[PDB]
DNA sequence: GGGGCGGGTTTTCCTCGA
């Protein structure tokens, strides 16, 4: 349960990143050597979520990959992202800072996978503009 | 009869020295053949001889038996078990010499009443006319598991040095550290029972009397075996022992238990009591199993948690 | 001619010393064999009136034939000469018609040690049956006398010196025997002799050779 | 007798030596076979000699006699446990060799009159009429636990350098850390008691008199060892040590507590002592436990607090 | 095995970021970890090299006949051209390597002296044309 | 093939013997009882040349011995010493190690011929110097 | 045969290590090994010993018809081992022969003392 | 709009005695 509230976080940071196209929220989280730093970006990466759904370029979606798996559609300057997984809830929130009280070292892991899943799909958007 | 195999654990040990050579004192080893792919490899294991043992069982034995005031030759109440074998022997003890053949198991009674260790141990009398006494107790040679494809014992070196304010103070001495194994039997039944044809001689009743007396003692002597008081070098040296899997068999007919080289002998050893049980027509057949390594037993079987409740089983 | 079959399981070797430096021998002698199978039946005395000297419980059983071989690996050594081969296995052929096949094959499973007392040894199997005798060349792994010729290549011959069942009286020397043992001196081993004998009992293909 | 059983956690650790290879100074290390979920292993693992632990019990003994009074042998007298072992000694005390047999008990009582060092620890003389006298205080290597799959226990290099203003001065020592256990047996019903077999001789009675305080230097000697003064490299390497479990046991029969390696070894070796006195038939079995880890101890056994208590309640 | 591909993957993304960056302080840093922190550190800093170059265009996947097309990575640094052969690691791989680690850092040692065996090659190969050229 | 593969181990064993001037790296890979010894002996060597390699003082070179051969040159402590052959490739290592999974035997025959080459070399070496 | 050459050149090392350290210590421990894992820490403590011998100048090759030798410096005594020193080859087909029979560490040591004898004597 | 450049260490000692 630890490992899937960190990947719910991870896949918040990715798609804040995806949708702001600044690395710097999660330059900042996984820097984090304190509580308040942590806090402060998960914060600042749900109002710019928040602005994305508003303006209905944030939104949840199922994709086949041939099962349904939930994702996040992100629209961002005319690219199109799909980030695959669920947004933490409160409660994951929750418990991300109870872990973070007791380890900052979950910050770091989130902030990587964040920047692993932000990368793929980078990668893979670049290429098929090219083909 | 009363048959034992028996699994040790012992580190940083030197029990059984051998000659030594310059200033260095040597342990016992045998060779083995290791059988590999590539083909066979000899290697030198450490052992423990078979005497070392039988005198550890025969020192205790003679201390529970002073205490209860059974009978004890005085060279044996001494730890110097030379028994009644020479006509100097005899003459500490004041027993005459057997006079022909047909008076020899009379002679052997007397001993037998001058002397408890000369019944359980035995003895031998060399002369013109020879008296013989098989033991009651008999063991083998303590040699570690071959067991899989590799030997888990060592032998090492150490260097000690005594220190001396006039310098004119140097030794070796060998230590190992193995997995052990032995096992032995003994036979209850035989006990205070003389091993010569003929007439009965006057004093039987006496080792009639005697037989459970003797017979108790006996059995309570190999507690001293199975709790590890055997061996040398105890003064700077102690030895760290642990019992790891031990089966005892009690039975009313000749049998004995498969060594304990292999990770599954009990339940070969069960199955073969029952196999000849069913075969030599016994009546009683009892095996008692102490298990610490976690290894498949079977069924059938009590299971015990230390070795003083297999002594008090097997007396009762 | 019944013959019988055993399988011994060795925990740590057998050490018979020569008679008259105290050097061993590499293989048990018949003496042995038939005195560890007599142990079943005359457990618990040590000497016997014979009706002249009282030499032996095991004066009885002089007219019991046998023979034995390995089947692992060891090494001899003097340190009281010895046979190392832990947990090795070995194999003992009875032949003989003084008794019927049950007796034969209960005091079989009687058999406790070899040799010394220190030369434990458990039963694992044994078989019983009838036996056949014949003439033609054959070949065997069990040790012979010295009188019976050879076709083969000598190259896994030794020479021992055995004693007859004279021997089993104290204060009293055997006779002199010769033998000849299919044995590799090191490691220790067996190897298969053909030889034309005649007389060779068979008892499971392993050809007996006795003259 | 008196068994104890003892753990220790020792960090920075340099108390034993061995030989030296170049400018490196090295530490005792000893092969180990340990046990795990896979099988059986074969491991290499610091360790402490008994030797360095004998000589620092015979030191407070040698203090402690010299306080109180008691004889104390002149080389002996000096931290030179040589005892009597060759004629030089024997000629700087003043004692005539013995002649033959029948006088060695003379000469044993000639020895144990004039030094306690000798009556305890014992002592040997070889020649015509060698005499033998086994210690009565029984000590072993001190090996770290064995439990579990992961030895605790750590050795290292440290690099070191001497100052000096014209070069022209760099070394090594070895650093070991690590939790050692150990056991020891006492059997104080033998002090000042002879052990050579043979008729009264005069001076028993001085002997007799003296029993008393002996026993009483005897155990109170026992102290510096339960403490933590042993070793050498104490001038600048000098350890953390910090006692953790201890098992004291006091019967009149022989005995042998559980070695420290699992981490129920107390309530195993009380059940082991109820019942070995109720099959030996004894008259006097007594525990004493420090704890100071949390683990399991069982029912109905006496607690301590420090080791002075156990040293009290001992000598009373 | 999948952990073999796992660290092969893992592997040539050490060697692409070796030979981008001209420095072997990250591969150093990943064979001598100790810790899952070190060798995730080198993950996040090796990927974030491969970054800069995959935005400047000086690393690009491509495939090479070898006659069959295989995966390969363009790497341009210094004027110098290199071609790493293999897959770049996914998410997934990244994830998995780290939960290998998290049990045994040995796999990160494997990867490190992969990587290395790589670069060397590479760089052998190249220094070699230039001395005939 | 399985003989390239060892020759060229040997040589890249050969030149860390002779720029190292210590032979504990070639003692351990002939001695290696495990896979763990030979791979942890392979990466420390490959160490030392790269440091070489960096110093320039391990080069590649062909020289004449009348056609040109590929060889190693190796500068250690004003000693010039010259390995003739090639130095493995990755998939030599890969294909290396994959030979020690099934046996050992080959990295004690590796090490029998770096001993070997830096032997000789080392042999050839001092002569020259004494005339 | 070459096994005999394998062990003279194995007992030439030995003998250099001997007289350059003045310690017989390393001999008796290779004459008196019973396993593969004594007679490999002598192996490597008798190299390690002549490396620092070789480091210093004082252990060098040289000739003696000219026959291989080492000369060895210690202590201001010089000594000279005529033959040569075993090559890693050597070492590897030595130690396959220990696994096979540790009697050629024996074999080895005697030759080695013999050799320091005589030079010692002369 | 996703930075650039110059630096990636130099001596000195490698055990003494029973």
């Amino acid at each position: 349960e630890k490992e899937n509230i960190i990947g719910r976080i991870a896949n918040l940071l990715a798609v804040g990143f995806l949708y702001s196209e600044s690395p710097t929220l999660v330059d900042r989280f996984a820097n984090a050597l304190s509580k308040e730093a942590v806090t402060k970006v998960l914060y600042d990466v749900q109002r710019i979520v928040q602005m994305g759904i508003d303006r209905s370029e944030i939104a949840t979606t199922t994709i086949t990959i041939g099962k349904d798996y939930p994702a996040v559609n992100v629209n961002s300057s005319g690219a199109k992202y799909t980030v695959v997984g669920y947004l933490p809830t409160s409660q994951d929130i929750e418990d991300f800072l109870r872990m973070i009280e007791e380890d900052v070292y979950y910050a770091r892991k989130a902030g990587a996978l964040a920047m692993s899943i932000a990368n793929r799909i980078k990668l893979g958007s670049k290429q098929s503009k090219s083909e | 009869m009363i048959s034992g195999s028996v699994r040790f654990l012992v580190n940083l040990e030197s029990l059984n020295g051998v000659e030594s050579i310059g200033n260095l004192t040597k342990h016992r080893t045998a060779p083995v053949v290791l059988k590999t792919s590539t083909g066979y490899l000899v290697r030198y294991v450490p052992v423990i001889s078979g005497e070392a043992l039988a005198h550890a069982y025969q020192a205790s034995l003679v201390d529970i038996a002073k205490k209860e005031g059974l009978p004890v030759g005085s060279l044996s109440s001494q730890y110097e078990f030379i028994k009644f074998s020479t006509d100097e022997a005899l003459k500490i003890e004041g027993i005459k010499e057997p006079k022909d053949y047909n008076d020899a198991r009379r002679f052997e009674v007397e001993v037998m009443l001058k002397d408890v260790i000369a019944d359980v141990g035995g003895f031998m009398y060399a002369g013109g006319a020879p008296v013989r006494r098989t033991s009651r107790i008999k063991l083998g040679y303590m040699i570690p598991a071959l067991r899989g494809d590799e030997i888990p014992a060592q032998l090492e070196a150490q260097f000690h040095v005594r220190f001396s304010n006039k310098p004119v103070a140097i030794f070796n001495v060998e230590v190992s550290s193995a997995l052990y194994t032995f096992s032995f039997e003994l036979d209850e039944d035989l006990i205070a029972v003389p091993s010569t044809f003929g007439e009965k001689v006057k004093g039987e009743e006496e080792l009639e009397r005697q037989k459970a007396k003797r017979v108790k003692s006996a059995i309570k002597a190999l507690y001293s075996l199975l709790s590890g008081n055997f061996g040398g070098k105890r003064s700077r040296f102690l030895p760290s022992m642990k019992l790891m899997s031990l089966v005892v068999t009690k039975t009313d007919f000749p049998f004995m238990p498969e060594p304990a080289h292999d990770d599954d002998y009990i339940k070969t050893t069960i199955m073969r009591l029952g196999k000849a049980k069913g075969v030599l027509n016994g009546n009683l057949a009892k095996a008692y199993v102490i298990n610490n390594e976690g290894i498949e037993v079977g069924e059938g079987v009590t299971v015990l948690s230390t070795v003083e409740d297999l002594v008090v089983k097997l007396e009762e | 001619m019944i013959y019988s079959k055993v399988f011994l399981k060795l925990h740590w070797g057998f050490s018979v010393v020569k008679p008259l430096a105290k050097p061993g021998f590499y293989l048990p002698p018949p003496t042995t064999l038939i005195g560890a199978l007599s142990y079943g039946k005359f457990r618990g005395v040590d000497n016997i009136n014979l009706g002249n000297v009282y030499g032996s419980p095991a004066y009885n059983f002089r007219n019991i034939m046998a023979t034995a071989r390995l089947e692992s690996e060891g090494v001899y050594t003097e340190d009281t000469g010895k046979v190392y081969i832990p947990n090795g296995r070995l194999v003992v052929v009875y032949v003989t018609d003084s008794i019927s096949k049950e007796e034969l094959e209960k005091l079989c499973w009687s058999i406790t040690r070899i040799g010394c007392k220190e030369c434990l040894a458990s039963v694992e199997n044994v078989e019983v049956g009838e036996a056949k005798k014949v003439s033609g060349r054959v070949k065997t792994r069990y040790y012979f006398r010295d009188t019976v010729k050879v076709v083969g290549r000598k190259e896994f011959l030794e020479y021992v010196t055995f004693w007859e069942e004279n021997g089993y009286i104290w204060g009293k020397e055997g006779s002199p025997v010769r033998y000849i043992l299919p044995i590799t001196t090191y490691p220790l081993a067996s190897k298969e002799v053909e030889v034309e004998a005649k007389e060779a009992y068979e008892v499971g293909g392993e050809y007996v050779v006795f003259s």
